[PDB]
């Protein structure tokens, strides 16, 4: 099983950031007119493990990513301060409907670029599965 | 030639009464007489519990036919007569039912290193050894931990008593099945560590041989 | 041993997926006019392990992928729902008739492009043999 | 079948006044008359300090229900009836508060190898083992050094008086209680180098068994 | 705890030098009339560091890292003279306001460019909190 | 929660005359009589030379207050009174200066694991130990070699000596200052190699226990 | 100067009636004395049993000629007349067929490192060293575990009876042929592991000499 | 000894397949007019190694490819079934007349290109010599 | 504060006719009382060979100040009465000529541990341990094997004599200037191996203390 | 200062006649007397079995002049008198002729460690040791295995014989000759693997010396 | 001392060669008209050892490089065997004038070029020095 995974994070994040304009996998969207911040869901596939020797006990692990984009000469702190009001939702160790949150809340170093400034956050899900 | 993964396992935990056997022939599959059919069928599995033969006591075997007077077991050969000598009395029960334990990361297992018995004489000087006896064999578990799971009153009391216990095992891509009984031993000690699973231990010691049966024939 | 374990594989997938719109090795096919999804066949040659020290009995192991490919615009939990089927129908430890799947049920992160998405199910097959 | 990242550790500091049991019955569930309802009440542990029944001495159980002349304590099993005579008497006293030790590093144990007597018979070949007693279990906890912590002197006092302390350890993921009393040992040496923190050590020996309690049940 | 550290490096830095023409992050900035020197300032994220076994006790690390501009054909002596003052300031075991400098002052190899040269000095600041 | 980057280590160099107090009461803050203050004022180190109480010899302590006739001490809790019975009279001389060893490269220590003593009854079968002393400390410290440093002829005449010195360790970011005494060694063998510093060892064994003040008390 | 890719092993499996030799002289080549032909004929291995000649006792020889009376053996050397006092009566029987493993994995060996003996004198002041026995030869073979494979009850009968085996290794890259013989010990306990081939082990002692011959020769 | 080597892998190779379409090093070779398969033929020069302390007893290892290409749209199993043909006639410890080889009968994966797809089959041959 | 790199090694080949003194003075720089000038001058080494302090025998020191009758000395301090009793009486010689080794590859030393005493009381309960007696001291050299190295004779006539000998080291970097003595051993069995330079092994124990001095008041 | 690349081995196959010498001088180059020239001629080794003097005794020499009478030794110095005192009498074979092994792999040694024997006083505190006897020396070799190899028989007889047997050794760079003599010791048992070269062991103890001479000088 | 080592190199293979067509260091050379075969000579520089403790006695490393090219369509049997007579001249041990042949006799993998082809023969040569 992988899609409950991925039903279950864009349950949570979804509920979370509702009004808040975003973007989700393979959908048309345009930015806000005004070029205010907006929020870029994205997914990542990590590897299966067979956990024993009957090939019964399996697990699954997957990345997740946000990116929050920000006009260039705006000032990037309250971009930061934003970030860690995600980062301090999506908190170590919290339990997901289907899955759990392995370990969250880190922040990566800022990506530049002369018409937007990018800042990625990410953090990885688990689920682990028995076969009968 | 055979790759082990899939492999199952399966311990015992209900035995039915003692069956006496009177007499048993000797030869490549042998067959026992018994006063009383009782519960046995096809493709059941049965321990001996005491014999006069001594290689045979102590062991796991699985019955072929079944009469009203005739118990076929297969899984050990009585070809030879001067290790299996005639008129011996037998003595067996019958396994009822199985449990098979959550899913097993590694298997671990030591001894069998034969050892030798070196002697040098004096007339000669190149020096040669001898074979000697086997070591003895345990065989060690590893599965995950859950504390809601029923099992674990079966081997706490099995730890307590003592009782010689039956333990299957089941390989799919090869086709076999494993017999052998012994001691258990539980460990209830979690192993907690950082960011990956914790496991508990179990032990399973060695009273007899190991035999080798068709899958297939079994069942 | 390797034509057989290839031919098998394509028995395999065929069999089962005889309707629907796919790619094979070398032959040259036009994707779908309505643009929908359709599968992609690769095989990927591992490399061959001897055994013994009397260079007699040898492994082969082959790498067999699967590719859904979608439009897009369209979203991607079709595409992750027709992939849980690829794998749980790929299941470990089904006995092909030359050889058997060493470990199956692999998925992989999506590549993406600007003109239609892919995403890959991988997984390995083996036959073992003695030559006599 | 979980992590265990994100467990807790908590230890007794003060204990209560002592409370006398005249006799308790054997099931699945035990329970027993007090002479007084004292301040018993619901969800508070106990620690066992003597009692008749070897088994059950050094042992921490939770109260499951209270009145004025009956008490009921889980954690235990006495459905076995030779192993527990009848006509016991418990004697156990209540834990009043607990501490919380600041944030710990790693856990470390040691032991639990279970020994084997070899022995081998000269009408025999095959050398066959049984099992022996367990060793000792160490339970040594490694945390973040503080100049000021007043959790220092508790375990300075308790180092000197070597009396017998409970221990609590929680887990979130699996929701269970691990409830076990023994020694304390303390080290006041700081593990000091170059570009990292500097710990202390804390060790935990063991006087009974390990208890497992659902977190719900116990709160 | 990240806003915060950045927010005391960058007050001493700037009580520090408040006159002396710099460059801060993410402002439209211009460089002097003259072709005289001046400051880089720049802001690097590290990795954040989960300690004990329940992750309530952390570390977050930072790198500050800052440059000496000046034209090409006009020495070296002074601009490694201001550099050595910058590192002298800057040393070992100072307490900022919110965390501490986990060691400073080191000087790099200079960067060579035919419009302006550079000299890079960088040090680290670092955090460690408890959350209750 | 502290980084002990930017250590400082002194050692003792002289010491003062002898001075006796002639009765010392038990509580937080010890309080003694003496019958002069001698050169003693605020704030200054003393190392207890002997007493009647047994754990408190060979300790050093910080002064608190000072009077004509009262002393204040602290570093040392006394508010148990069976380990201190009344009635004791100190002697204690005071460090008159300390001496700073060049820049040091590595400090290393051994020992401090505690043995346990293990017995096993034939009325039960499971083994439980119980703890027993620890092991003795040593402190090794390296230091690069400097011919004409005039701290060598002071640490050879201390180490043929033999006289117990106190030794001094200052830890800036966690506000704690270190006292204990030993008997110092010292090692005159450069540890010649190619292309890297050269050290001598100097080592400090110990007779009585860490203590930890303050630094804004100490100065 | 040659590899050892593509070596084959054979196992003794039939020995014929045993056949009496009378008289043999020493040379290069021994030629001996038979009372009858039998079924000897070209290129056919004989085992040694036992003889007056120490050295050659459990040795495996080929053929060169055969006669009604007058039988040549080649691999041995008798050109020594003190170490091979005449009047020497053979005892030999012939190995009618072979069986080879299953493919085998690794091949490992131990022993044979000689021995040395040392004695010091007064007089003098360098010590020197005199040789001495040579440790014992084992070698131990590896192949995979197989459950249908028909050697199985010939190996197993051969470990139960405790008979000295011919054991011959043919390279084909050298051209040459290695002949031993010894006593047998075999292990049918599987090493599962995961993802890899499980194996069973089969050691070989050494009670003769290597010999080497051309298998041109031979056949 | 090194010209040898190649001697006589030329020598094997051109008595199994004289009549086949093949290309040797070095000769302008046109591919055929109706686009069927054609051999290529590769020497590849391996190291010397130095085995004895007096530098007498020496020994050479040589690399021998084989590529088998085809026209794109005309299917891989007769290619497949070509390679499976030269690796059986290439087993390990086939005597040549001045060496052996050492490890041979590998296949690598398909290499695609949009003219034309190429299937490599490469072995090892190795001498071993004595000086005086 | 240096680097050891640039160093060079000489050994004492050839003394002088014995010359005897009469009395020395104990201060920082010893001044004695010798019957004749004899050959010495200034900057040249001495070793005294017997004496009646105990602490000085077999040194190296050096000559600051010579005159017909008073010669000063240099290495050695004598502030200290108790260790150095007056009337003490020297007997040395003269250092005529010094040797150099060839490029030498490693420099390697072993020993001088301190030792511990451990005495538990049972009065107290913590362990505490006494320092003791140092290991002794071996200095071992490699440098490049050569036939015609003259050096190689003078090395094995003093490996048969077994006299004792001064050994001197020079190190340009920290402008000092070490002196010892002690006993030698010479291998001259090379260490041969492919495609790196080939050498011996020298080794000399320690019999004395060292002697630290400026190489610019040496010389 | 060299490299022993191109390094070449040769063996001793046999010695001519026994030579006896009945005088022979002390000096550089010694001077012996021969009742005979025997075959005797320029640039031949002579290896000495047995003779008055103790420590040249199974050593390896080369002749430098050869008269009617007269023999010249070069390779041993005789300068001094107390160690070779006068009237010795020399007793010497000549080697005929010499074998070269096939391509050796590596070359490796083991002993030489100088053993040290430790005494300490109760006089003084700091202990000193004093050098003492030598281990042993033993060289192995390996090199290809070859079953058609002449030399096999020749190595394999001399082991049995255990007679003393001389080495020599050649180096083209350094132009030098080492000889030395001791006893042989020969392994049979190919090192079989995977993919790399199977070789033996040929190993030698040292009864003797080693000598160094000049190849021009030898030839 | 490399200058002299590479003056006695250079004098022996022009010694052995000095009629046939070659290419030096650094002099302008045109290739011959016809396109038969020539030389190129080249001379690498290696790494100098401190071997002891008193940085007083070193050694001095390099490596020869020596290359025959021949024009395209002319086969390869010439070529080879010509390098093997330079690789069989070229033996190990030999003594030059200043230094000797560490090691020698390497004949490394053809490039190709579709202009012409060339093989490189490569040996290594040594000198060891004391300075007082």
């Amino acid at each position: 099983m992988h899609y409950e995974l991925s039903a279950a994070a864009r349950a949570a994040f979804l509920s979370k950031y509702r009004d808040f304009p975003h973007y989700m996998e393979n959908r048309n969207f345009t930015p806000p007119k005004d070029g205010g911040m907006w929020l870029r869901f994205n997914y990542i596939e990590g590897d299966t493990l067979y956990l024993s020797i009957d090939r019964k006990c399996k697990s699954y692990i997957a990345i997740v990513q946000i990116g929050v984009v920000f006009p260039p000469g705006s000032g990037v702190d309250e971009a930061r301060l934003k970030a860690k009001e995600i980062a301090d939702f999506f908190k170590d160790g919290k339990m997901l409907n289907v899955g759990y949150i392995f370990e969250g809340a880190i922040v990566h170093q800022i990506v530049k670029h002369e018409s937007g400034w990018m800042i990625p956050v990410r953090f990885t899900v688990r689920v682990d599965t028995k076969e009968t | 030639m055979h790759l082990p993964n899939g492999a199952q396992i399966f311990v015992e935990t209900s035995r039915g009464e003692e069956i006496e056997a009177t007499a048993v022939t000797n030869e490549k599959n042998p067959v026992a007489t018994v006063a009383s059919k009782g519960d046995l069928a096809k493709g059941d599995y049965v321990i001996v519990t005491q014999s006069t033969w001594a290689k045979m006591v102590s062991r796991v075997l699985i019955v072929t036919d079944a009469q009203e007077t005739s118990i076929t077991l297969a899984g050990i050969d009585t070809s030879d007569t001067l290790v299996f000598p005639a008129g011996g009395t037998m003595s067996f029960a019958k396994i009822t039912g199985w449990t098979e334990i959550p899913c097993v990361q590694e298997i671990g297992q030591d001894g069998g290193e034969q050892q030798y018995y070196t002697y040098q004489c004096l007339s000669d000087d190149k020096e040669q050894q001898i074979p000697t006896f086997k070591s003895a064999i345990s065989l060690t578990y590893t599965f995950a931990h859950e504390f809601d799971n029923p099992i674990y009153q079966i081997l706490r009391k099995l730890d307590s008593s003592g009782q010689v216990t039956a333990v299957r095992m089941y390989v799919p891509k090869a086709s076999e099945m494993r017999m052998w009984a012994g001691i258990l031993s539980f460990n209830d000690i979690p192993s907690t560590q950082v960011n990956e699973m914790e496991t508990v231990e179990l032990a399973v010691s060695l009273k007899g041989d190991f035999t080798f049966i068709s899958s297939t024939l079994a069942s």
